[PDB]
């Protein structure tokens, strides 16, 4: 089977990026969402608003 | 992972590896792996 992959490894190139690219898509969307302020801010003890 | 020595300490990371940990250059001077800082 391996023997026959020389002429369709270039298929099996293409989709490594195609699921590449949605994986490091999929981790970069975390970050656009979430990732908005660099400062984690601590509630405050008091719980009296 | 092998290679990449784990610190308990925490700072900024560049590289994403998965898993809540990446890895870095850091002080002679090595790669480290240690969970980001948010
Ligand atoms: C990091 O510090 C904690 C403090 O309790 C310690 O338990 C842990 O062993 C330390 N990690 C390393 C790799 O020295």
């Amino acid at each position: 089977c391996s023997n026959l992959l020389l002429q369709y490894g270039s298929f099996c190139t293409q989709l490594n990026r195609a699921l590449t690219g949605i994986a490091v898509e999929q981790d970069k969307n975390t970050q656009e969402v979430f990732a908005q302020v660099k400062q984690i801010y601590k509630t405050p003890p008091i719980k009296d608003f | 992972l092998i290679g990449a020595e784990h610190v308990n300490n925490s700072y900024e990371c560049d590289i994403p590896i998965g898993a809540g940990i990446c890895a870095s250059y850091q002080t002679s001077q090595s790669i480290i792996a240690y969970t980001m800082s948010l």
